[PDB]
């Protein structure tokens, strides 16, 4: 979670994260996709029968 | 919210990490030494 | 501001009686001896009686003596006569609001 992460909970720190654009919905993205894949993978090996 | 989210008007099945939650204060606090006295600073700013 | 106080308001002793005046003021960090004291007849203009903590302008007589450091001053005056009957005052010259005393009337029994 960058917000609270980058940010202690302040409301001036997140005006001024806003004006970065979407540095987060990439990398908020990726790990979703890494996650899924990591389910996937152990399905594909024993899931067989 | 989820739609905000997509930035969109029609969401397909599946399940989102939309946002975070958390929890408001309830009010504010303040706490003090207990001191009265007022400072000495007419000296300093005022030496013959 | 600096404001000192001088008491007693007025005080009452025999000629021959050494006489003791104290000016206090009312300062957190003090004065350091820059105080000065003053002699004021009815009449005439006032004159000066001490500059400093202890040491005697020119044309003192020795009957005035002052004493006191950093926030106590106490000035004594030995072998008083009908002369001695005046207004005193007394006046820090360390900070700038300045200002003389509170008004001292001594009076000769």
């Amino acid at each position: 979670d960058c917000t609270m992460y980058i940010c202690g909970d302040s409301t001036e720190c997140s005006n001024l994260l806003l004006q970065y654009g979407s540095f987060c919905t990439q990398l908020k993205r990726a790990l979703t996709g890494i996650a899924v894949e990591q389910d996937k993978n152990t399905q594909e090996v024993f899931a067989q029968v | 919210e989820t739609k905000c989210t997509l930035k969109s008007f029609t969401v397909e099945k599946g399940i989102y990490q939309t946002s975070n939650f958390r929890v408001q204060p309830t009010e504010s606090i303040v706490r003090f030494p207990n001191i009265t006295n007022l400072c000495p600073f007419d000296e300093v700013f005022n030496a013959t | 501001e600096v404001v000192m106080t001088q008491s007693p308001a007025s005080l009452s002793v025999s000629p021959g009686e050494r006489a003791t005046l104290s000016c206090r003021a009312r300062a957190s960090l003090g004065i350091s001896t820059d105080l000065a004291w003053y002699q004021q007849r009815p009449g005439q203009a006032p004159r000066l009686l001490i500059y400093g903590a202890s040491t005697r302008a020119t044309g003192i007589p020795a009957r005035f003596s002052g004493s006191g450091s950093g926030t106590e001053f106490t000035l004594t005056i030995s072998s008083l006569q009908s002369e001695d009957s005046a207004v005193y005052y007394c006046q820090q010259y360390s900070n700038w609001p300045l200002t003389f005393g509170g008004g001292t009337k001594v009076e000769i029994k």
